[PDB]
RNA sequence: AGUGGAGCCUGCGGCUUAAUUUGACUCAACACGGGAAACCUCACCCGGCCCGGACACGGACAGGAUUGACAGAUUGAUAGCUCUUUCUCGAUUCCGUGGGUGGUGGUGCAUGGCCGUUGUUGGUGGAGCGAUUUGUCUGGUUAAUUCCGAUAACGAAC
């Protein structure tokens, strides 16, 4: 904080400045399961 | 030192392709009675974090969950 | 078990990747818990550039600001840093995933821009390339004003006169602490004995052009001042010459 | 004509005035005196190496370039070259040159053809209002 | 012993090709670019998606600007970088109009940062107004202004 100030004219906004200086499965088994068909369907060499 | 023409050559690039714009998407979510009463036409997500706010997409034989991707039948 | 022999495969597949689409297994990587673990298995450091892009893309898609934060602080800008400092350019993934990286501005500002300057080794081409890519993007006034904040406060270096000037060239609506900042910054340049470049004077001539409306007599004198006690036989007229010509208010 | 004749050239400007444009003499009446109006084509030598460079934008057909592969090109920095072989199906070609080109530089092409004056003759020449300026 | 004559292979010219990527042309051009290239290694060719700046002006956006996306239909590509499904994401804006206005530009010029130690021809002397010369040479010797010695030269550095 400085000594020379804004004086007068107005404050529209205060500004946040405490956030900056401040701060310092079963989905996963399906994907699991979709990434090994999806391995597998790569090369199908069954199909006719 | 030696400049150059500038060969112009005109090529129409103004069509390019956008998505549709969908106005007024919130009205189909909840349909109220006269009385005043909220009927949820759309499913509510049981997901861990998105609870309670998220509706699902509804396909021609299932929903689909449009934050964390669930799928049902 | 399973899920750490179906990671080493994405790994595999990712230090190889140019295109098209992932393993739904990498897209799911922020909704769990423990990323870390899994994010060290996929190896980041061997990771190709579009790959680095495409997770930079999931990673600022997904919420969460800090974990954005840390992603940019320990991955992405290290990346930047070697890839600018051995190719002496940036890569168009790598600077398009900075870009999408300033999709999410506060992780970026808090993550990119000032662990950089903090760094102290920030380079000159560094500064250029990151000033840039902020002049690019579109930035909220409240995030620019803080980052202006912390970059005013904090100890010079060559490349900060860069990213201070070209957030000048936003031409936001400054809040009146923050253009304290700034001359108590430039006020504090008043007693140094070094010499400094054009690129100071450059900084200087630009807060004068756009913000001398909103400055007070006295630190106009100030300013004045520090243009007698520090000269360039070209900037300083021009500084002169628009400091005396502004109206207040 | 048998020369000597004063020779004044006049331009019908607007409301019938006439402005003069310009001033001479009448010079030998022949019509074996060949004029010949120049096309200069340039294209940009893209990838260079020593002495000879793959150039772009003169030509955009294959067969272009094989028509005229005989006229020799010149350069901008003073390099004189040859068309050498075309290696796209656009109009992208090797050249070579006496020397090594600059990378800022353009290769160009001057071609030619013999031109003849049209016939709008007519005796008949409006009577001009009075000159004023404007 | 061969090579040059023969078959094969490789290199350089030339000829073809849409492309047959490329510096070097009697040693230092000639299996050099670690170059034994099926994807990369490729500098070449034929096609196809994508978007490509800030600033100013004019629009839209909170009656969402925009971001993310499961399944299926397409084109030569598992293109949510299009459609059916439009579900979420809360300004992080994208749509035109422009302008020696250009910046992750190219190139030249000037000057400086990171590391320590303190056979050629000068210096002085002699000759000539000067270009120049002497040193740097009769003889013998040595790869050699080297060595022995003579000596208007004496001492030296690389
Ligand atoms: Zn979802």
């Amino acid at each position: 904080s400085s000594v020379m100030r804004r004086n007068e004219q107005l404050t529209l906004h205060d500004e946040r400045f405490e956030k900056f200086y401040e701060q310092y499965s079963n989905r996963l088994q399906e994907v699991l399961n979709d990434y090994y068909k999806e391995k597998a369907e790569n090369c199908v060499k069954l199909n006719t | 030192a030696k400049k150059r023409k500038k060969k112009s050559y005109t090529t129409p690039k103004k069509n390019k392709h956008k998505r549709k714009k969908v106005k007024l998407a919130v009205l189909k979510y909840y349909k109220v009675d006269e009385n005043g009463k909220i009927s949820r036409l759309r499913r509510e997500c049981p997901s861990d974090e998105c609870g309670a706010g998220v509706f699902m997409a509804s396909h021609f034989d299932r929903h689909y969950c449009g934050k964390c991707c669930l799928t049902y039948c | 078990p399973r899920v750490l022999e179906v990671y080493r495969g994405v790994r595999e597949v990712l230090s190889k990747y140019r295109s098209g689409k992932l393993p739904k297994a990498f897209k799911i990587i922020p909704a769990l818990s423990n990323w870390e673990q899994i994010l060290y298995v996929t190896e980041p450091e061997a990771w190709t550039a579009a790959a680095m892009y495409q997770a930079t893309r999931i990673f600022a898609s997904n919420l969460k600001e800090r974990m954005a934060q840390r992603f940019y602080n320990l991955v992405l800008l290290p990346r930047v840093r070697d890839d600018v400092a051995e190719y002496k350019r940036l890569n168009f993934h790598l600077y398009m995933a900075l870009k999408k990286a300033l999709f999410k501005p506060g992780a970026w500002f808090k993550g990119i821009l000032i662990p950089l300057c903090e760094s102290g080794t920030c380079t000159l081409r560094e500064a250029i390339i990151v000033g840039s890519i902020i002049t690019k993007c579109s930035i909220p006034v409240l995030h620019s004003s803080a980052a202006m904040l912390k970059i005013a406060e904090m100890e010079y270096s060559g490349a900060n006169s860069i990213f201070l000037r070209l957030l000048l060239d936003k031409k936001y609506a400054l809040p009146y602490r923050v253009l304290d900042a700034l001359v108590f910054h430039f006020l504090g340049f008043r007693t140094e004995k070094r010499e400094l470049p054009v690129l100071w004077h450059q900084c200087l001539l630009t807060l004068v052009q756009r913000y001398k409306a909103d400055l007070a007599t006295d630190q106009k004198e100030a300013l004045l001042e520090l243009l007698r006690l520090q000269p360039h036989p070209q900037l300083s007229p021009e500084i002169r010459r628009e400091l005396q010509s502004a109206v207040p208010r | 004509t048998f020369p000597p004749a004063s020779v004044l050239l006049f331009k019908q400007k607007s409301n019938g005035m006439h402005s003069l444009i310009a001033t001479g003499h009448l010079m030998s009446v022949d019509p074996d005196r060949m004029v010949i109006k120049r096309v200069v084509l340039s294209g940009h030598p893209f990838k260079i190496f020593t002495k000879m460079a793959v150039v772009r934008y003169m030509f955009f057909n294959r067969e272009d370039v094989l028509w005229f592969k005989p006229v020799e090109l010149r350069t901008k920095w003073g390099r004189r070259g040859h068309i050498k072989e075309p290696l796209g199906t656009h109009g992208h070609m090797k050249c070579s040159f006496d020397g090594k080109l600059k990378s800022q530089d353009t290769v160009l092409m001057n071609l030619y053809k013999r031109v003849f004056p049209k016939w709008t003759y007519d005796p008949y020449v409006p009577e001009p209002v009075p000159w004023l300026k404007s």
